[PDB]
């Protein structure tokens, strides 16, 4: 369900597999343009392994597809990221994702 | 003896006596003032802690209670009138609010009252809606609240779920968020199930309350160039020029940059194109009367949809973008990289006068592409689409205004301006 | 079905009423605009170069400002110190957001970090042209999301003194008084048993959170350096005594950075040179003879009295390590 | 500070907390106070020093504490007849005049009635505690109870209360000595 | 040089202006009387103080951990959760080994007062009409019976306590699903095997466990005629429970205490 | 300021740059209104756009009542001198994804122009009336199968126009000529 719209290209040669950590750089924001996430501002960026069931399938999914350097939106579907339920608190149910991932080094 | 049923109307209906003897009341309750000695501020203090738990042990509060029961069965002023007269109808309000006012006074102070009479919480939040005394329940809420902690352990989430229901009907009320906060915590202690549904029912639609962010300032930097089509004196109404970037960087600081490039429209003949009013997160794009091309999307009137290009992609260094603009049958076009792209925004308004524009966040460094001494064109303009350069009308220098006004970084010594007039220019005699 | 019943929250309701909120609004002209106290500064080449306009543009500026939904609209920040009724409404809004998680919760302050921002509060703190009230509750909402919990988890022990036998512990048998010194405050060792902190990172795209069990990360060295440098630059102001002090009064500038200023000396910072720095801020003989109100004298007394207590356990630690 | 502790001590309130800024207080202001010229110079110094703290309010001040206790035996009413003790150590009849000028200016009873309730449970030799922690001692070499043995409790403390009571009548005072029947 | 600099600027400030906001002149008065007596503190904290050793850290770090869990929990409400979290502390205390290797330290730190003031919050609300988190009562009751038990001090600790708890030991009983942790329990195990404590133990509290006693052996337990029993005159449960606290208070060591 | 008149601003806090501070001003015990500033003013101005806002109870010309079966949002004005005028509702309704059409019914059927475009925005409620000497026309939020407004006119109604509008901040007399593009 999740889709990929490239905004700058990274090559399109070095692709996440199983048994790595991919580190991204991201802005999430809600279907509205509102905000609701980013790793600019900490200054950190989110390192995460692939195929470990730690993101949401939305986000992991979407990494898969991508390359170093590769900026994307990566367009999910609510049961893909949180489904009837939403995270309590911030996400509204039934509420689609919107993140604009760039992947700064594939380990 | 009248809400029962239909009744001869020769029943004592003390409604002047009963409004001056709360009128009386109310102020037999009044908090001693600030500005008075301590001892006597203290000494009326007793004297009304005496006076509330007098009045309490003969059980009054429940009988104001069934009051406000037996006043809340009508909807209005009409309502009351028609079947208890002109005066009582009239009066229904105010004695309604006196009422109220009354048990907000009853309880203002005392902890042993509340702790009393909070089993009737589950009335007055549901008659929260009654849109006439909401002010007088929210009032008796949050004095209940502030002070007896064993009132929010009744508090369920229906309650909350009202309160904030009552928050988004009667819009942005003050009142109702010091509720929360006292519902929150009541007496250095805090209630994780009351914040846990606050937090979960309040803002997770972020349509209340009141958002915000931290948006970047944008600029944009246009030529005096102006483009008016009409019968009579036209300018062959075809426009080409180019646009390269030498450094950029797409995020500087939090964000993506702002970068777009296009035309922006006029209102009527003069300068000052309507759109964001001035220094916001809005370039071109943003409004109905400027179009702008960034690489990905087309922006017209702040809403961005995408296209087929080529190897799209943002506007990385070293890119050069061509923008054409024909008048009267077709409209403004974008070739990347010479490729031409696959949209443009037809069948738009073509009062007013047009010019080129780009707009900026920071981490830039544009360069206009024209003919002749101004610049050297990368790709061949397409047959007819002439240049700014040409546009420029004969005998007049050619410079850059940012777009409408003194945006530039100075001390007090700007130029303030006022209005302006439409160039007094914008037939042989019979 | 109908009107209202499409942009409220009930829709199963056919009765068409109407809730205050509907109110016209007609197209109307008397508004206000404030002219922004900073600009882009964008530079043209001036020369004109045969290949080309230049245009350039290098330092960044950014702004917040608030959207209202229900109007769609956005405003700036600093605009709601002439609007009354915005700037109480978003003052009580900060009051809820720090009610929400004052106490230890912390699955609402992770939340609650999301829904204003990380910078925002930076931005918020560091910004001049504050209405008082906004920048008050920032303050207090920096303090309640991410230090609040720790400052209480090392002030509830702050009158237990477990202290070990390591050898490192065996070395502030001098505790230097003699000689015609008598050293600084909270300047030292201590070798005392304290809670240790520790957060986790607010990450919403991580499925099934472990525990989130302490706090949300905060950078704390960029926070410290802004601390000591606006604390530098209010005593400066307020030595001179001017008529615009930031965020209105005086209360407004100084008893919120005095107060973050004093929870980051409770939490376990500032290092021996930082201390140093910040100890010659108010010692030299300042911040104790100017003229300061109540609400800052206030914030004042439980400074020395911190300053007191690091002094009464450093006695308490050299006790110990001359006993051994 | 003695309008402060005068303010917080006629607050209405159920029970005199704690208060460790008086009970720390109080003792200060009570360990302030204390052939023929060595015998007078130190009996005007005594008066001076009482002079020093009585003008600012500290007369009314005990009253008061003791009137906010309503008859429960503590540590503040311990401490506050000690500054009593110490602010009418000899004949002063100023500072008798001014706390009986206060009382008849002020008709409260709370103050009365709070000496009744604590005159009525100030101590009693009681003989089965004394035998029982006899036999105590004598089982095992248990440590001494410092309250007196639990055995006499708070003696000093009823000491002081009636040494308070009689330095309220001391020289001839006839007004107080009706005042107080 | 800082008692100096202090005695000179609260002075300072009160001599040049009169002060409203009595908190402020509040705490500029501690803050001198503080500097002036200066041993003041010494002698209040060095009672507080403690020394282990250099080689248990981490069991002692992770012990007070656990203990500022349990007061953070103390100061908000009781819940569910926060249940949870208080008896998973209360576990983790209990299995801690300086519980064991310095009992010196729990008093120092006053874990038994932290533990009665929660106990008490729970204990609250009610007399006779709810009984509410008895997991939560349990655990807590089952911690004091612990600590008073593995010291001799302690027990004199829990004896000042003994006196309140004994106002609502009625609480728990009528009930075999707590025959240890119990309000009434824990009282007979701080007077348990020691003659001094059972000496001191005057009689402010022998009458009322009496009348308890009395009342039991006259009113039968709503609870049981609710859960179907035959309706007998008179309780044998909370009766047999407060025999067996009369015969802790009685009994000692093999010789019966005379006066009591 | 007026057309085309430029102008500056002193405020104080540059002695070197007042001319005319020691010629008058500095003896008198006059001050500068920024002499004792570390920053400068805000400068506030008169915005162009006017955008919308609540109708006031002192407002002259233009009142506004609210009654209550159906509930109704009635008019009045007293004036000599006509205008037209922009009434729009507060809150605006939503479009989805799916949904993107509106239909404008008269008192017989649904005839006007195909006004069914909007992926995704917000249009807000309005009316423009032209300011009679008796403007009694109003909206009403009824029902009959959905979402449901009637702009009930009275006498005089050829030049007042009935819609849903998204921002949109322009002040003038015009029919058409509105600002419009078919993004291909």
């Amino acid at each position: 369900g999740v889709e990929i719209e490239t905004i700058s290209p990274g090559d399109g040669r070095t692709f996440p597999k199983k048994g790595q950590t991919c580190v991204v750089h991201y802005t999430g924001m809600l279907q509205n343009g509102k905000k609701f996430d980013s790793s600019r501002d900490r200054n950190k960026p989110f390192k995460f392994r692939i195929g470990k069931q730690e993101v949401i399938k939305g986000f992991e999914e979407g990494a898969a597809q991508m390359s170093l350097g590769q900026r994307a939106k990566l367009t999910c579907t609510p049961d893909v990221a949180y489904g009837a339920t939403g995270h309590p608190g911030v996400i509204p149910p039934n509420a689609t994702l919107i993140f604009d991932v760039e992947l700064l080094n594939l380990e | 003896a009248l809400s029962k049923k239909v009744k001869l109307p020769t029943i004592d209906l003390p409604i002047e006596s009963v409004s001056l003897s709360l009128q009386d009341l109310i102020g037999y309750f009044h908090p001693p003032d600030e500005h008075l000695e301590h001892e006597d501020k203290q000494n009326r203090l007793r004297a009304l802690k005496n006076r509330q738990n007098l009045f309490q042990e003969e059980g009054m509060i429940n009988l104001v209670l069934e009051c406000i029961d037996r006043l809340h069965v009508y909807s209005s002023a009409a309502h009351f009138a028609d079947v208890a007269g002109r005066e009582a109808g009239e009066s229904w309000k105010s004695i309604l609010n006196s009422l109220y006012e009354l048990l907000a006074a009853l309880i203002r102070g005392n902890r042993k009252n509340c702790a009393q009479f909070s089993g009737s919480l589950d009335w007055l939040i549901s008659r929260l809606e009654r849109l006439e005394a909401s002010s007088g329940i929210l009032e008796v809420l949050h004095c209940v609240l502030v002070e007896s902690p064993e009132a929010l352990n009744i508090i369920k989430e229906g309650h909350i779920k009202s309160i904030i229901s009552l928050l988004d009907k009667h819009g942005r009320n003050h009142k109702v968020l010091d509720v929360l906060c006292s519902l929150c915590v009541c007496h250095g202690v805090a209630v994780r199930s009351n914040q846990h549904l606050i937090c979960d029912n309040l803002l997770p639609g972020r349509d209340l309350l009141l958002q915000t962010r931290l948006v970047n300032h944008v600029s944009s930097m246009r030529p005096n160039i102006f483009l008016g089509v009409s019968e009579g004196s036209a300018q062959y109404k075809k426009w080409y020029y180019e646009l390269m970037v030498d450094h950029t960087e797409p995020f500087v600081t939090a964000e993506a940059t702002h970068l777009r490039v296009g035309w922006a429209s006029t209102e009527g003949y003069s300068p000052y194109p309507g759109g964001g009013e001035e220094w916001g997160g809005n370039g071109v794009g943003d409004d109905l009367f400027s179009y702008g091309f960034d690489g990905l999307h087309l922006w017209s009137g702040c809403i961005a949809r995408t296209v087929s290009s080529p190897n799209q992609h943002l506007l990385r260094t070293d890119d050069v973008i061509s923008c054409c603009l024909d008048l009267s049958a077709p409209s403004i076009s974008f070739r990347i990289n010479g490729q031409p792209v696959q949209g443009m925004f037809e069948n738009f308004n073509i009062d007013g006068l047009f010019f080129p524009v780009v707009s900026f966040s920071a981490g830039i460094k544009v360069r206009f592409l024209l003919g002749g001494r101004h610049g050297e064109f990368k790709f061949l303009p397409p047959p007819g689409y002439a240049a700014c350069y040409e546009a420029v009308l004969p005998k007049e220098k050619l410079k850059v205004e940012h777009s409408r006004e003194y945006k530039q970084e100075r001390t007090y010594t700007r130029d303030l301006l006022g209005p302006t007039v439409s160039l007094t220019q914008a037939v042989p005699v019979d | 079905p109908l009107s209202a019943g499409l942009f409220k929250s009930e829709h199963k309701n056919p009765v068409p009423q109407c809730p205050p909120r509907l109110h016209v609004q007609f197209l109307s002209h008397v508004l206000w605009s404030r002219m922004p106290n900073q600009f882009l500064k964008v530079d043209v080449s001036r020369i004109s170069e045969r290949q080309g306009w230049l245009v350039q543009c290098l330092d960044p500026l950014q702004f917040m400002s608030l959207h209202i939904p229900e109007e769609n609209r956005s405003v700036d920040i600093l605009e709601l110190t002439e609007q009354e009724e915005l700037l109480q409404f978003h003052y009580h809004t900060l009051r809820l957001y720090s009610a929400v998680c004052a106490l230890g919760n912390h699955r609402v302050a992770h939340a609650l970090c999301s829904h204003v921002d990380e910078p925002q509060l930076l931005y918020a703190i560091e910004n001049k042209y504050m209405p008082g009230l906004l920048r008050a509750g920032y303050y207090d909402l920096l303090i309640d999301i991410h230090l609040s919990s720790y400052a209480t988890a090392r002030l509830m022990m702050n009158n237990e003194f477990i202290v070990p036998m390591t050898e490192e512990t065996k070395s502030i048998t001098l505790f230097p008084d003699e000689n015609k010194k008598h050293g600084l405050p909270g300047i030292g060792l201590s070798t005392s048993l304290r809670p240790r902190m520790r957060f986790s990172s607010p990450s919403f795209v991580s499925i099934s959170n472990d525990c989130y069990q302490y706090s949300p990360e905060f950078p704390l060295d960029i926070l410290k350096a802004k601390t000591i440098q606006m604390l530098t630059e209010a005593v400066k102001e307020g030595s001179l005594h001017a008529r615009d002090p930031v965020g209105g009064t005086t209360e407004f500038l100084f008893v919120p950075l005095i107060k973050l200023f004093y929870t980051l000396l409770i939490m376990g910072i500032f290092h021996n040179e930082d201390l140093k720095h910040i100890l010659q801020l108010i010692e030299p003989s300042g911040l104790l003879q100017m003229k300061l109100p109540e609400p800052v004298k206030l914030q004042m007394c439980l400074l020395l009295q911190y300053l007191c207590d690091c002094q009464v356990r450093h006695r308490i630690e050299a006790i110990v390590a001359f006993s051994d | 500070l003695i309008l402060l502790f005068s303010r917080t001590a006629l607050t209405e309130k159920c029970k005199l907390e704690e208060d460790f800024l008086y009970m720390a207080y109080a003792d200060i202001m009570a360990k302030s106070c204390h052939s023929f010229e060595e015998k007078e110079m130190e009996k005007q110094k005594l008066l001076y020093q009482q002079a020093r703290l009585h003008d600012r309010g500290a007369a009314e001040m005990v009253l008061q504490t003791i009137s906010a206790s309503k008859g429960e035996t503590g540590p503040m009413v311990a401490a506050t007849l000690k500054l009593g003790i110490a602010i009418l150590n000899g004949g002063n009849s100023t500072v008798q005049q001014k706390m009986l000028d206060y009382l008849k200016e002020k008709k409260d009873v709370g103050f009365f009635q709070s000496l009744a309730g604590l005159m009525q449970s100030c101590s009693v030799l009681d003989l089965n505690a004394f035998e029982r922690q006899n036999k105590a001692e004598g089982l095992g070499m248990v440590t001494e109870e410092g309250s007196g043995e639990k055995v006499l409790q708070d003696d000093e403390f009823t000491c002081d209360l009636f040494r308070f009571l009689q330095l309220l009548c001391e020289g001839h005072n006839s007004d107080f000595q009706n005042y107080l029947r | 040089s800082l008692q100096q600099l202090i005695s000179e600027t609260m002075v300072r400030w009160a001599q040049e202006s009169v002060i409203e906001d009595p908190e402020l002149v509040r705490a500029m008065f501690v803050l001198l009387h503080r500097q002036y007596d200066g041993i003041g503190g010494l002698v209040r904290a060095l009672p507080k103080t403690y020394t282990i050793n250099g080689v248990s850290v981490e069991d002692t770090i992770n012990l007070l951990a656990s203990l500022g869990q349990i007061r953070s929990l103390l100061s908000v409400r009781m819940g569910k959760e926060e249940e949870k979290l208080m008896i998973r502390g209360l576990g983790d205390i209990m299995n801690n080994k300086v519980f064991y290797q310095h009992p010196n330290l729990m008093r120092a730190l006053g874990m038994h007062e932290t533990v009665m003031e929660v106990m008490v919050n729970v204990l609250g609300g009610g007399e006779s009409k709810e009984i509410t988190f008895p997991k939560m009562v349990a655990n807590c009751c089952r911690f004091l019976c612990y600590f008073c038990r593995i010291s001799r001090q302690n027990q004199k600790a829990m004896f000042d306590h003994l006196s309140y708890l004994l106002e609502n030991s009625s609480v728990g009983l009528a009930s075999p699903a707590m025959r240890g942790s119990t309000p009434l329990d824990v009282a007979a195990a701080s007077v348990m095997d020691n003659n001094e404590l059972a000496l001191a133990l005057r009689e402010p509290d022998l009458e009322k466990v009496v009348r308890y006693l009395a009342g039991c052996g006259l009113q039968s337990c709503q609870m049981l005629v609710s859960k179907g029993y035959p309706d007998i005159g008179w309780n044998p449960v909370e009766g047999e429970r407060y025999l067996d606290f009369l015969r802790f208070a009685v009994f000692c060591n093999g010789e019966s205490v005379e006066e009591n | 300021l007026g057309v085309a008149q430029v102008g500056r601003m002193n405020f104080g806090k540059d002695v070197s740059t007042l001319k005319y501070f020691t010629i008058c001003g500095l003896q008198e015990g006059y001050e500068p209104f920024a002499v004792n500033t570390n920053r400068d003013i805000t400068m506030w101005l008169s915005k162009r756009l006017p955008q919308f806002l609540q109708v006031p109870s002192n407002h002259e010309h233009i009142e506004v009542t609210r009654i209550d079966k159906v509930t109704q949002k009635s008019f009045g004005s007293q004036n000599n001198n006509t205008d037209i005028m922009f009434y729009r509702l507060s809150m605006p309704i939503e479009c989805a994804x799916x949904x993107x059409x509106x239909x404008x019914x008269x008192x017989x059927x649904x005839x006007x122009x195909x006004x069914x475009x909007x992926x995704x925005x917000x249009x807000x409620d309005s009316d423009f009336e032209v300011l009679m000497k008796t403007a009694h026309g109003h909206l009403v939020p009824d029902r009959i199968d959905k979402d449901k407004e009637t702009p009930k006119p009275e006498f005089n109604n050829h030049k007042d126009y009935a819609q849903e509008k998204p921002s949109r901040l322009k002040q003038x007399x015009x029919x058409x000529x509105x600002x419009x593009x078919x993004x291909x």
